[PDB]
Parts: structure tokens; C-alpha cells; sequence
DNA sequence: TCATGAATGACTATGCACGT
DNA sequence: TCATGAATGACTATGCACGT
């Protein structure tokens, strides 16, 4: 068991359990998401920190720079763990490490971001599973009699739209779907009901296979060689849709 | 070079800045209870549509619309006070509706202007209902480009309700809010009895508002303060917080506060207590902890010891933390552009007065517009009894201007009707629509006769705004939040 | 839960945000020579109706209708983005027309949104002309509520003449600014010699376009640099400020600085000169002011020791501040979705290419409204060679829908051209207006000759785009800037 | 008498002159960073000088005087001055013989100007007393005709006398673009102010001056002080004459 | 001494590629 | 290391009146 703040980040709205094992920290894109994640939490299992900016990638910089950041300084403050050889998981505050973004590009370069640093920094988080994703929705359909409906793609949105009007519920053509282009747009009430309430939240959890392989890929698209990035976009980029056909 | 003396300097630029925001700034005017910027930004998202039939617009574009146009000053500060007209913590009738992260009754600041959406509530449409009807007088903004309204229809006694609190300079207003279905009461008794002096009046509308119903619920405690605020303009009313005694498996009790007087910041309070105890100011306290959450709302679990008792603890909180606090009303509001503090029947008085205007001036609108409309009504049938004449004639008209000008000559017809006549289409000469244009003559002076019989009783006008009103509280009237107990 | 791998997510995740940023956000499209945030900007502006033909909107209106509708993102950075397109020194060309302080040169920051007004540039409604006349595919907003263009109609060479710098993912862009009258001969060579191939383009191209025009003047050193540019897609343009000497009375010279190449901050030059002389690496300076002003523009004054030789000075100011700086040229734009260095020749022709494409479809919906126009029209005459029939029907049917039907038995009209028969006004009965209608007719049947004739003769085509061009360049276009001398 | 201007121990806003002489030197205050921005493009930076105020100042009326020596706004005007403050002031160590105070031309300039006054009349008294201190009159109007170069006007009345005699001149202006009407200081540009503001041979200044001593001290103490009935009765006993001030 | 709320924005850190 | 230029806002200080 460890203490909760009621000597860590002023950003960091912790939680209420001493537990680790219980605890989990949603690490947030934004002051606006992070403020509304703060007030639709579970405040006894569940702890925020807001980021704030693009992170600064531990690849590119150096290492000194980096222990000046303010955000990185959040972030290993609050995870108790150190980092590199003076690591231990014995001190890990929070067994379940959430990165909740927007679900636009910007939202998916900081996650490479926090991944990057996790990963060179901190690795044994992702390798024993105290990483997670969480998905946030891209769809909130208002039925005008019946219960709003959250949906996290395109596809599930015509979905659920299909089924409604076979149903027989209907929705107004003015307020109708309402598309959420980030988590700042989100109140409480909405990310608890989508991203935070665990019996409903869709997570999930980063794994690591081949180390070997993934220190490459890292140091590709992370490191300070463009060229070498330049190609394997080039090469690459082509073939993301298939991936996971 | 031209001399000027300090004295001469100092008193003419510090009394025009005293004036203009006493009058026009940190001040409500007591026909609407608003300040400049909440009727510059209710009008701006007015008159850009973003009305509650329509999705919420962006409230960047709310903003905008209000900076170029109406208020000559700053996007940031314009954003916190339309932020809060949406916060129900705040209003006690929202006039915003809000869409995303408006803050919290605590420290969580709200969401940047980019991340939120808003629009108008349906009670900010009964503020500015049939404002296009001249129902108030409307200025040049700052640049004369467009018009303003310098007060709004406020079909809902606004200033009362929501009330309002401000710094002016020399003076201050505080005026708290009350509850809609109370104040309506005192509205239709001032109606009815449109003749009691000031004195059976202040009675009357005392016994129906009694008192002020702030949106944090919570408790109001004793009678004095409020009566004070009624009959001078000026009270301090006590108010306090819920608490509820716990008690645990083990044995041991807890208070759990669910509710906090008007404007506590949720934060600083829970912040206080625990500087309270750690210093040692409220012994007997074991444990704070902060069980809040958007489900169960506010709730603050005090755990005490177990050679404690639960009142004496709650009496101390009483005293030494704001879960006791009193609201200092000072009932200041701005008559006719000028400052003045007011007794209850005279803010009643003052918004009846109002509303009739509102109804006497839209009555003189649309009396106005059905005599125009009869008008040229009058010219078609004219137009159609000679139908055979009239289209001939515009045939051999070698222009227009000499066709109209004939059908001026032959119908004995003005030229606004003569030009009606040109305008017409020819589907209006259809059997049907030929009879249409008779009918809806004969629609219009009985509507013009209603209209005249309005003007001529002040009884129905009374019977308007007590009809029109008693919609508005079924529609959007609620129950009281703030409970009233005695010593 | 569901499992995924790192590698999986960071790849997906990372070329995702690459391909965006590359293809919708760093880099231009190289038909417009815009960016994603410029083209909404400007689009958003121009469907606010904030034009030359009425007085500057305040910024804050531009960006909110920009962001609400378009660009979904913050307000701070579009408004940047909107100012940088407004100041003479960074736009060749700008397009925007900013009334305030937009900032300057120097480390001056440009006035707050609330400050500043703004509205469209004529060369930038040069940009959006006949946008309306589907002359360039639109697509869904970002939430589908409203459509955008994909691009912009620019009917004058806008990346060349403009330039751009972005600095992508894997890869980034660095387009110097031209002389809008070279390029204009460049595009008009490119039409006479529409089949020339692109070893004789580049030729002709490169002879007409002799060079970048920065708006900050300045020269240009050597050519080498210019054509490598033009041949490879990237080179390395020298830049140098002007610098003239005075003798000063007393005996002392002093170098004048007038001019800065392109991008250099004019408080940033003097404040390296003064850092590189505190401690010993400029010696033969003895001092440094900036005598610069509203009225007589850039004037930097470096007096120097007697014992020192003013073109040593000068030399010294060429090698250790950026008097002297290269411009990395990379020519790097979207075509068809796909970033690609071009070659000069190769940009001209993707442009003129895009310009016949907007004629044509220009032409095509002209021609399509004509026709409708004219199958209306042929409707009326035919209603006006037998008026006194179509009155008697009209009037003994119950409804519109038996006269309109009686019109179609009559005429032999379809349910378009009755309708407009019923809709016409009596106004239009009078003789010169029947006349009207038919000399109309007459008009139209011209319009559609000649724009059947345009589509069936590319002659034409390429015409219309050298005249209208032709038009713009005499109206708009200026005085080279940037001077080029040899070695 | 000279000393020396920053260039590359004073308040980092200043944007300091390049005359060392004070008795040609000019130090504007100016309300807003836009402003101050626009107005340190806009001078001669020979011998004028530039500080940007940001906000409202403080009232060294009311505040305790600990407080007022903390406030940074305060202390960039009293290091730009040069002068000392109460007992320490020294005259013969003012860097600028001419301090124009340029605020909007709205109630919150005039409020400023206020504050500003005060903190000089409480402080620097001297600075008023020898005519050191003065008022820029902003522009509210700027006249844009079709062909003829533009006028400005500092009042409604005089807007309305250069638009006849304009007119009447055979002269025309847009009915769109037309007249641009001010509404602070950050709305112009360098040109605009040194053509209404800062050019000495165009600008409109107005010369503090300080009669009696005592009846300035007591309307200071009323108009700033903390006693708040004291203003509120003077407020409701003369702003219903300020019109009548000087006819 | 702190809260109220309508007034008077500059400064602060990162990603990303490329050339000094 | 710094500039470029679109991307990802919280914090900072006064006026003003009044009550604990
Ligand atoms: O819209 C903008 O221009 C900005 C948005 N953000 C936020 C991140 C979304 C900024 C954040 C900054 N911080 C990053 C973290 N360390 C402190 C500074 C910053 F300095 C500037 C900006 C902007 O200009
Ligand atoms: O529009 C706003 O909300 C603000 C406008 N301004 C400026 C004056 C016009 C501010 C200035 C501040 N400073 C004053 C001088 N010392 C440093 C801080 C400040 F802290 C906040 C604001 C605003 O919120
Ligand atoms: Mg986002
Ligand atoms: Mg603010
Ligand atoms: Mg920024
Ligand atoms: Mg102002």
C-alpha cells in the first residue's frame, strides 16, 4: 500500500485507494479532458493527469533535456517506478496505466509519444500488462424518446442507427448524432459512461512480443534518422488498412 | 499646447467612469435583471440562430458575434460570462445551454472556448420573445452599423429569478435568486389588484415569496434577514449546508455534508476544514474525505471520534467554516438609468410595468402591420371586381410606370396598392385564390378589431400578461431547491 | 479486454498521424499553392461576405466561422495563421487585407484577435472566383453539416507567386515567392505551347521566370543556385540585404543597411551584430543604431573605425550574420494526394492544367443553367403568342393545379415551364417587359451558342484562361523586388 | 545633463529613446501591449521612448505603500522615470522632461488616467507642478475619402464639421468602408499614431496642470481614497454637472 | 485577507525537417 | 541551438464594494 495526496505533481488528481493493485491513472490528453475526467472519475480506484502539449520524444532528445521536462517529470513522478537500471515495479503506484486520447492524429502521435517513453524508460510496465488505451467515442446518437447510444467507429454508428429506426425510434435531423472530434468536447457524465465506467470502458492493453523487432521500429519512426522514416513511410503507409485483415 | 488642471482632469474622467459602470456595466436594469454583456450576448445568439431548435452552435462563434457588433471588448472575459449564464450551480434558470465542460461549483476551471458548444435555453427565448414586434426600444451599437436592444421583452420576472450580483464604483448590488412558481404568484396578484398601494402590496407579495431560492439548494435560516431585504433593500440572510449523521458497522458516526450555501466553492471548503483541523481549530474531526462524484453529486464524509459528539462538531462547522454563511442582499438595481435600491413590491411593480408596456407595444405593432396588410388587401378586391378592366389596361400600358399610374386613375387606388396589384402573380387569379384574397380580408378586421379592443382595455392587457406568463411557469417552472426553517 | 501489440499500434498510429500531417496539414496543394487551414480561412471569409466591397470584419468573426464550420481546431493558432496571410513581408501576394497592428518584421507580435480587423485581399477573391459555379469539388465538413472545397478555383499562379515553407513528417517544404508578372508569361507560354514537351518547357519556363521575388526585396547572388531549383526540385538561393555607404562629415563611414533577405528578423540581425562585437569578432565596427521608422522603413546604421576598410566590414557582415543567407529551396507539394518534387516546368503545368479544368466546368454549368433558363423562357413565349387563352383558364379552375393542368393541354409545356408561367406577375404584362421576355430568349439562345462553342474548342479554353489571367496580371500585378545579379 | 539609453538596468517593456538629452526626450506611457507595440513603430525613436502598461494600475490611494513598491507596472515607471519617490525625488535625475500618459479614448482610458495622475501627484508630485506631465487626445474617427487624403477627428463634433465642409468641398467617401470609428488604441496602427498621437507638429497634448495644492489633495483622497460614502455622495452630487464644467 | 465578476493579453513547451 | 509554421490553453495582477 502507498499514500495518496490529499511530493507529487500538482496536476495529478489522485485517487483514494492506498491499493496499487486496485488503483489506476488515466493519463489525459489536455486540461479540458483531464478537468472533465477529474469530476466523472471513480475518485477511489481511479486517478488523473492531465498532459499538456505534444511530449517531447525521449528518442530524439537527450536524456538530461529530458528529466527537465516538466510533463515527463508528471508522469515518472506519479508512477513511483524510477527508470532505466534504477526501475523497480516494487514502487509502482497505479497497476493500471490508461493513455486516453483523441481519436484524431494528434490524440495518436501523443500516444507514440507516451509508448516511446514507456518503453525506453520504463519497459517492464509493458511487458507484465500496466499499459492500456482506452478508446473514446467517436458517436453519440440522441434518441428523442429513448436512451442516448455511444459508438466508437463509423460502421457501429450506421449500426445502431439501423437497428433504432427498424425499432422504430427516431431522432431529430438538427441535434441528431453528435460526433465528438476530441475529449475536451466531452463533459463528465460522457467519459465516465464510455472511457472510465469499468463495466462498460473499451481498453486496451499494449503487449510486447519481439523486443528486438520493437526497439527498431522505435528508433525508426521515433529516432532522429529521416531518411530511414522517410522510406518506411513511404513503404509502409500503403498497407496500414491491412494490418489486421 | 492646451492647459488643463489635475482637479478638472481627475473629477470629469473618474465621475464618467463611475457612471458609465454604474449604469452600464456591473449594474442589472430592473426591467430584465440584466447586465450589458448577458442581453449583448443573449441578442447576438439570438439573432445568429442559435436558438434550441437548431444543434448547438460552436461558442467561439457566440462569442465573435457579440465582440463585433455589440460589446467592444474582449473575447476572454466575454467567454466567462456567457460560461456563466450556463451553469446551473450559478443561474438559478440557465439562459445558456451549455455543451461540454463548463467547469465545476469547485476549483475545475471551465473548457476552453474551442472545446465548448452553447446556445439559448428556452426561458432565454421567453427573454426575447417577439423582440422583432418593436416591443422595446432598440439603439445604434458602438459603430452604428446595426441596432441593439436596450432592454429585452423578459417575459419572466428575470432580475428575481436569477437575480444578480455586482461591483460598481460607490456602490455594489446583491440581490439573490428566487423561485419562478413564487414570484409569478406575486406577478399575478399585482396584476389583479393593479390599484393597492405600496403598502398592501409589499404584504402581498411577501406572503407569496418567501424568499430566495438559490439554485445550490441547501437551508435558509430565520425569517428576519429576508424580511429585512424586502422592506429596506437591504439583509443579511442566514443559509447553511445539509448534513446527515452516519453511523458505521464498527460504531463510529460520520457527518456527510450533500449540500453547501450559495456561492461556496466546493474546494476551498473542503480545503478549509482541513487547514481547520491540522492546525487545530475543529477537534473531534478523525478523517476528510471526499466521496463526490457526477452520480451521487456533492458529498463530503467527516468522520469523527469516537469521544465526539455529532452537533457539537456541526455547530463548530457552523461557526468556523462557510457550511454556515449568510448572503448579504442588497437589492440595487438601475430605474430608468439611475441607480436605486428597491423593496420587493417595487420590483414587482417595475417588471409589471414592463410587461404591459410589452404587450401594449406589440399590440401597436401588429395593429399597425394588419391596417398595412388590410390596405392592400382593400386594393386587390378593388382589383378583382374590375378584373377584366385591370389586366387590359397593363397590357396596353406601354411600360410599367404608365400601367401603374392608370390603375391609380381608374380604381381610385393609392400607389402602394397600385404597386400590390403589378406584384400580383397570376396563379391570385384562380377561382379559389381569387377567394382567398376575400376571405383573408374579412380575417384580417376581425383581427384588426381585436387588436383595437386591446389597446382600449387595460383589463385584457392585465389578462395577457397573466395568461401569457402562467404558460411560461407550467412549461419551465420547478420545485424550491432551498428549504426554509425557522431559529 | 482486448489485446494488441506495440509494434502494431505504434506503426498504425505513427503513419497515420505522418500521412495526415503530410498530405492535411504541412504542405501545400500544388493547384492552390494552400494549406487545409488557409483554404477554410479564406473560404470561411469569403462565404461571410467579408470582401473588399464592405468594410473589415472584426478578426474574431473570420476565425470563429472558420473554426465552427471547417477547421476544427484551436483559435489561438488560426488566427496566427490568418494574420501571417495579411503581412506584406511574409505573403508576396497577401490575401488578406488586415486593418491593425498585424506585428512586424522584427520581434513586434502582432495585436490580439480582439484588436484587429480583417477581410479578403481583391488578389485573393482572384482565388475564390466563380468558386460558386462548381468549379471545384466540395466535400462534407468535418461533421457533415455544411460542404467545403476541396480547392480553390485560384485563377493566378498563387504557390509560385506566394510560396510556401512546411515542415511535415519525413519529409518538408520549402517554395520561394515569384514575380506575378513572370510567372504570368510563364503560364501564357504554356498555352501557346500546349504540346511542347517538358525538355523544351523547362527551357522556355525557366527563361521567363528569371527568379524568386521576395517581398522583402534584397538580391539574389548568383544563378546557379536558381536553376538547380528549377531542374532538380531542390537548390540552394543566395539572398543579401543592400547596404550603401555614407561619409559622414567628420570624416567616418558608416554602412546603411536598407534591405534584409527573405525571413530575416530585423531585431534578430542587430541584435547578432551587437553580440558579435561585445567580445571581439566583428572588429572595425564602432557602432551600432537602428535609426529605422514607420516613414522611412528598414535603416540600420553601422558606423565603423577609421582604421577599418568598409567592404572588409561588409564581407564580414556577409559571412557572420544573416546580411547574407541561403534560401534551401525544395519544391515539395501535394499532387493528387501525393507529396512530389517538381520541377518548374512541371509546376506550371499542373496549374494550367488546373485552370482549364475550372473553365471547363465553369462552362459546363453556365451551359446548364442557360438551358434551364431558356426551356423557362421558351414556356413564356409561348404563354405571351396566346395571353388572352391562358388568362380564361386560369381563372375557372378551383385550384392551381387545374390551371397549371390546362397550361400543359394548352401550350404543350412541361410542369417546369407552367409552374414559371404561373408564378410570373401581373408586372410583367406590360409591353416593353413582353418584349423583354422575348429579346431574353434571344440572349440566352446567344449565350448558349457561344458556350457550346467553348466546349467543343480547347482553342478557346486555353484562351479564356490567357485573357482572364491577362486581366488579373494588369490589375494586380507589380514591380520585381528582389534584384538579380551575377558573381 | 545626460544618461544613458538602453541598448542590448531598466524596465525590460521600455522601449528607450536614442537621445541622451532629457529635456528633448519623451517617455509615453501607454495603455495595452497592442498599443505600446504599434506606438514604439510609430515614434521618432530618437527622442521619444516607450512603456507599455498592462492592465489596470494599482491605486496607491488605497494599497499599502509595501504593496505599491511590489507592483511590477509601478516599478517600471518609477525606474523609467529615473526620479526617486517622496522624500528621494530628485528632479535633476528625470530621464524624460516631457511623460505623455496615451490611454483610450473610453472610460477605461480615463479610469487609468486616473490611476496614473495619482500615483504621480503621490509620488512625483514635482513632475506635475513644473508641467512635466501630459494627456494625448486620441483620434475617434478617421475620415477614408475616394480621393483626397484622410482626416482625422478627435470629437463627434468635429466628425461631422470635416464631413460637410468635405462634402461640400465636392469631395465623396464610401458608405461601406467609409468613416472608421476608434475604439481604443490597439485598434491603430504605427502610422495612424504618429499622425494623431506622437508626431509633434500634428499631435494634440493637454499640460497637467496643479493650481491648489490642498483642493487636490482632498479631491485625490475622495475620488481614490478608501472611504467609499465620501465618493459615492461626491459622485451623486457632481456627475449630474460634468457637462457643465467649462461652459 | 478572501470571495465576488465585468473590465484592463503576454508568456510558457513540445513535434516535425532542414540548414546554418 | 535557432528560425521557420500549423498542430497540441492555463497562469499571472490590478479596480471596485462588502462581509466574514
Ligand atoms: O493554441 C495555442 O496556440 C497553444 C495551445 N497550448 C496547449 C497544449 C494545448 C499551449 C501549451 C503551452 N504549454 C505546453 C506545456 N508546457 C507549458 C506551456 C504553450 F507554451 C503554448 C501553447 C499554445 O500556444
Ligand atoms: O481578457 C482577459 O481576460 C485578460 C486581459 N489582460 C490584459 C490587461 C488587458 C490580463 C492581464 C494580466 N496581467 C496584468 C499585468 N500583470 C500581469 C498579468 C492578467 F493576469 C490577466 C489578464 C486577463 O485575464
Ligand atoms: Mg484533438
Ligand atoms: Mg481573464
Ligand atoms: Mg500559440
Ligand atoms: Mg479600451
Amino acid at each position: 500500500a502507498l499514500v495518496r495526496r490529499k511530493g507529487l505533481p500538482g496536476k495529478l488528481a489522485d485517487c483514494r485507494s492506498t491499493d496499487p493493485r486496485k488503483s489506476e491513472l488515466y493519463v489525459v490528453e489536455g486540461d479540458s479532458a483531464g478537468g472533465s475526467a477529474k469530476s466523472g472519475r471513480d475518485s477511489m480506484f481511479q486517478a488523473i493527469l492531465p498532459l499538456r502539449g505534444k511530449i517531447i520524444n525521449v528518442e530524439k532528445a537527450r536524456i538530461d533535456r529530458v528529466l527537465k521536462n516538466t510533463e515527463v517529470q508528471a508522469i515518472i513522478t506519479a508512477l513511483g517506478t524510477g527508470i532505466h537500471d534504477e526501475f523497480d515495479i516494487g514502487k509502482l503506484r497505479y497497476h493500471k496505466i490508461v493513455l486516453m486520447a483523441d481519436a484524431d492524429v494528434d490524440g495518436q502521435h501523443i500516444s507514440t509519444l507516451l509508448l516511446t517513453l514507456l518503453f525506453r524508460f520504463m519497459r517492464p510496465l509493458i511487458e507484465n500488462g500496466h499499459v492500456f488505451l482506452a478508446q473514446p467515442p467517436l458517436y453519440k446518437l440522441k434518441w428523442q424518446r429513448s436512451d442516448p447510444e455511444f459508438a466508437y467507429s463509423d460502421r457501429e454508428r450506421d449500426g445502431l442507427l439501423e437497428a433504432g429506426l427498424k425499432a422504430g425510434k427516431k431522432i431529430n435531423k438538427e441535434d441528431g448524432i453528435q460526433r465528438y472530434k476530441g475529449l475536451g468536447e466531452m463533459d463528465a457524465k460522457e467519459l465516465w459512461e464510455t472511457t472510465m465506467d469499468p463495466s462498460v470502458r473499451v481498453l486496451r492493453q499494449v503487449t510486447l512480443d519481439d523486443a528486438a523487432a520493437a526497439d527498431e521500429l522505435f528508433s525508426i519512426l521515433m529516432g532522429e534518422d529521416v531518411d530511414a522514416r522517410r522510406s518506411f513511410i513511404t513503404r509502409n503507409a500503403k498497407d496500414v488498412r491491412f494490418l489486421d485483415v | 499646447i492646451e492647459p488643463v488642471d489635475i482637479e478638472q482632469e481627475m473629477q470629469r474622467s473618474y465621475i464618467d467612469y463611475a457612471m458609465s459602470v454604474i449604469v452600464g456595466r456591473a449594474l442589472p436594469e430592473v426591467r430584465d435583471g440584466l447586465k450589458p454583456v448577458h442581453r449583448r450576448v443573449l441578442y447576438a445568439m439570438f439573432d445568429s440562430g442559435f436558438r434550441p431548435d437548431r444543434s448547438h452552435a460552436k461558442s467561439a462563434r457566440s462569442v465573435a458575434e457579440t465582440m463585433g457588433n455589440y460589446h467592444p471588448h474582449g473575447d476572454s472575459s466575454i467567454y466567462d460570462s456567457l460560461v456563466r449564464m450556463a451553469q446551473p450551480w450559478s443561474l438559478r434558470y440557465p439562459l445558456v445551454d451549455g455543451q461540454g465542460n463548463f467547469g465545476s461549483p469547485g476549483n475545475d476551471p471551465p473548457a476552453a472556448m474551442r472545446y465548448t458548444e452553447a446556445r439559448l435555453t428556452p426561458l432565454a427565448m421567453e427573454m426575447l420573445r417577439e423582440i422583432d414586434e418593436e416591443t422595446v426600444d432598440f439603439i445604434p451599437n458602438y459603430d452604428g452599423r446595426v441596432q441593439e436592444p436596450t432592454v429585452l421583452p423578459s417575459r419572466f420576472p428575470n432580475l428575481l429569478a436569477n437575480g444578480s450580483g455586482g461591483i460598481a464604483v460607490g456602490m455594489a448590488t446583491n440581490i439573490p435568486p428566487h423561485n419562478l412558481r413564487e414570484l409569478a404568484d406575486a406577478v399575478f396578484w399585482a396584476l389583479e389588484n393593479h390599484d393597492a398601494d405600496e403598502e398592501e402590496t409589499l404584504a402581498a407579495v411577501m406572503g407569496r415569496v418567501k424568499g430566495p431560492d438559490f439554485p445550490t439548494a441547501g437551508l435558509i435560516v430565520g425569517s428576519q434577514g429576508t424580511a429585512d431585504a424586502y422592506k429596506t433593500g437591504r439583509g443579511s440572510i442566514r443559509m447553511r449546508g445539509v448534513v446527515e449523521v452516519e453511523e458505521d458497522s464498527r460504531g463510529r458516526t460520520s457527518l456527510v455534508i450533500t449540500e453547501l450555501p450559495y456561492q461556496v466553492n466546493h474546494d476551498n471548503f473542503i480545503t478549509s476544514i482541513a487547514e481547520q483541523v491540522r492546525d487545530g481549530k475543529l477537534a473531534g474531526i478523525s478523517n476528510i474525505e471526499d466521496q463526490s462524484s457526477d452520480r451521487v453529486g456533492l458529498r463530503i464524509v467527516i468522520e469523527i471520534k469516537r469521544d465526539a459528539v455529532a452537533k457539537v462538531v456541526i455547530n463548530n462547522l457552523y461557526k468556523h467554516t462557510q457550511l454556515q454563511t449568510s448572503f448579504g442582499a442588497n437589492m440595487l438595481a438601475i430605474v430608468d438609468g439611475v441607480p436605486r435600491t428597491l423593496r420587493l413590491d417595487q420590483l414587482i411593480r417595475y417588471y409589471v410595468d414592463h410587461q404591459l408596456d410589452v404587450i401594449v407595444r406589440r399590440t401597436t405593432y401588429r395593429l399597425r402591420k394588419a391596417n398595412e396588410r388590410a390596405h392592400i388587401l382593400r386594393g386587390l378586391v378593388k382589383a378583382l371586381d374590375a378584373l377584366d378592366e385591370v389586366i387590359a389596361l397593363i397590357r396596353a400600358s406601354e411600360t410599367v410606370d404608365i400601367a401603374r399610374a392608370g390603375l391609380i386613375e381608374l380604381l381610385d387606388i393609392d400607389e402602394i396598392q397600385a404597386q400590390a396589384i403589378l406584384d400580383m402573380q397570376l396563379r391570385r387569379l384562380a377561382a379559389l385564390e381569387r377567394q382567398r384574397i376575400i376571405d383573408d380580408l374579412a380575417k384580417i378586421e376581425a383581427e384588426i378589431a381585436d387588436l383595437e379592443d386591446i389597446l382600449a382595455k387595460p383589463e385584457r392587457q392585465r389578462g395577457i400578461v397573466r395568461d401569457e406568463l402562467a404558460e411560461i411557469v407550467d412549461r419551465h417552472g420547478d420545485d424550491r431547491r432551498t428549504r426554509i426553517i425557522a431559529i
